[PDB]
């Protein structure tokens, strides 16, 4: 349980969370579509048929705490959905086909990214 | 607030403080006591008026009073941290036995008193360290190695398998294939340099037999190393041959297959719709899979044993000593950690049962 999980998969559509410091922070809505090369997210799919997908994205910079801290994420996100959600692992420039899709104008990254907690 | 990592290893303890990038506390998982007690190196210091055991063998506790010596030392003498003010997160071996998770939250609880703790498990801490939820983890520390899958966070119980083959062996077996040269290495501190010898010159090829014969053509194979008494050792095929070991246990006298046969064996015990995500996700784990080579060794090996349509990738962090600690610092730094946690109270009423 966590403030951002009681948010998840009540609604079909797109959340974006980016991994900062330990913790799990949406990303500005005007923001989706756009990855700091530095960081990593946590995105939930969600599809009215409610169906889950799970991605968990690393940028090629992003530090261990935050690759694992997304990983992590994932599983107790999954689980609090009662395991329903499929879990995926997108590497930045070898994303699925499906994760490209969530994005109309495709993927785009930029350069940066939030600190490292460690 | 700040909750301690404490990783129980065979050979050695990693503790730390959550949020840090490695242990800053790693000793030997050894005690002494005379002819009171003492622990890691001090231990080491005093070889001539103590008694020396290992009080976790194979990734086991076994002498638990040992082993309550080694955590008050990890706590008072090392951290500096009072137990009774702090949550710790334990680390236990894969497939450790209910009993002994029970004693050691017993331990925690009521000898140490500590408010809160979470045990986890080794290997997964590892593959979290990785930046993954889905694979195999080959973990091979000191005294025990073990090969575990892992699907969408969780070990896969039915698949894990144990392989007494480990980082003591190979450094035992460096002692004993330097007879060849004339070195009788056979004491408890000659040990400790013959396994720095293996740690700073061994190497494993990537085809055994084709290293033995282009090492034989030359003297390149030949590198040196400088013993604590000023005095200069010459090792050669023994520098791959030792390690080669974690590949032919024969060479130890044992029956037991080896690790790349030991990880197909275990991906083949998962479910045929989840195997493509474990052999595309082997991810190493522990100081004995730190050997230059390993990882394209072990491609190769795994790639001849796999279907011919898997997609083998080993993956080899150069964290990978300490990845079961880093992973249990990342864990128990997450807001969402408070809630996993069992307390003391929980504990007091529930019994250690609890932890499971
Ligand atoms: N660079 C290296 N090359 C080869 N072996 C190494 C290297 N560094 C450490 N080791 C070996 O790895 C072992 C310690 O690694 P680890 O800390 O993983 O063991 P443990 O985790 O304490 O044992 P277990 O995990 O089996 O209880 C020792 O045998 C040590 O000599
Ligand atoms: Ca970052
Ligand atoms: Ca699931
Ligand atoms: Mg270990």
């Amino acid at each position: 349980e966590h403030p951002e999980f009681l948010k998840a998969g009540k609604e079909p559509g797109l959340q974006i969370w980016r991994v900062e410091k330990f913790d799990l922070v949406p990303v500005p809505p005007n923001l989706y579509g756009d990855f700091f090369t530095g960081d990593a997210y946590v995105i939930l799919k969600t599809v009215q048929l409610l169906q889950y997908d799970l991605h968990y994205w690393l940028g090629n910079e992003c530090s261990q705490d935050e690759s694992g801290a997304a990983a992590i994420f994932t599983v107790q996100l999954d689980d609090y959905l009662n395991g329903r959600a499929v879990q995926h692992r997108e590497v930045q420039g070898f994303e699925s086909s499906t994760f490209s899709g969530y994005f109309k104008s495709g993927l785009k990254y930029k350069k940066g990214g939030v600190a490292s907690g460690f | 607030v700040q909750a301690l990592v404490v990783d129980n290893g065979s050979g050695n303890v990693k503790a730390g403080v959550a949020g840090d990038d490695a242990p800053r506390s790693v000793f030997p998982s050894i005690v002494g006591r005379p002819k009171d007690a003492f622990v890691g190196d001090e231990a080491q210091t005093k070889r001539g008026i103590l008694t020396l055991k290992y009080p976790i063998e194979h990734g086991i506790v076994t002498n638990w009073d040992d082993m309550e010596k080694i955590w008050h030392h990890t706590f008072y003498n090392e951290l500096r941290a009072a137990p009774e003010e702090h949550p710790v997160l334990l680390t236990e071996a894969p497939l450790n036995p209910k009993a002994n998770r029970e004693r050691m939250t017993q331990i925690m609880f009521e000898s140490f008193n500590v408010p809160a703790m979470y045990v986890a498990i080794q290997a997964v801490l590892s593959l979290y360290s990785s930046g993954r939820t889905t694979g195999i983890v080959l973990d091979s520390g000191d005294g025990v190695s073990h090969t575990v899958p892992i699907y969408e966070g969780y070990a896969l119980p039915h698949a894990i398998m144990r392989l007494d083959l480990a980082g003591r062996d190979l450094t035992e077996y460096l002692m004993k294939i330097l007879h060849e040269r004339g070195y009788g290495f056979s004491t408890s501190a000659e040990k400790e340099i013959v396994r720095d010898i293996k740690e700073k010159l061994c190497y494993i090829a990537l085809n055994f037999d084709e290293e033995m014969k282009t090492s034989e053509q030359s003297s390149d194979i030949e590198k040196s190393y400088e013993l604590p008494d000023g005095n200069i050792i010459t090792v050669g095929n023994e520098r791959f041959r030792c390690p080669e070991a974690l590949f032919q246990p024969s060479f130890l006298g044992k029956e037991a297959a080896g690790i790349h046969t030991t990880t197909f064996n275990s991906i083949k015990k998962c479910d045929v719709d989840i195997r493509k995500d474990l052999y595309g996700n082997i991810v190493l784990s522990g100081g004995t899979t730190m050997y230059e080579g390993i990882g394209e060794r072990l491609t190769r090996d795994i790639t001849t044993l796999a279907p011919s349509t898997m997609k083998i990738k080993v993956v080899a962090p150069p964290e990978r000593k300490y990845s079961v600690w880093i992973g249990g610092s990342i864990l128990s730094s997450l807001s969402t950690f408070q809630q996993m946690w069992i307390t003391k109270e929980e504990y007091d009423e529930s019994g250690p049962s609890i932890v499971h």
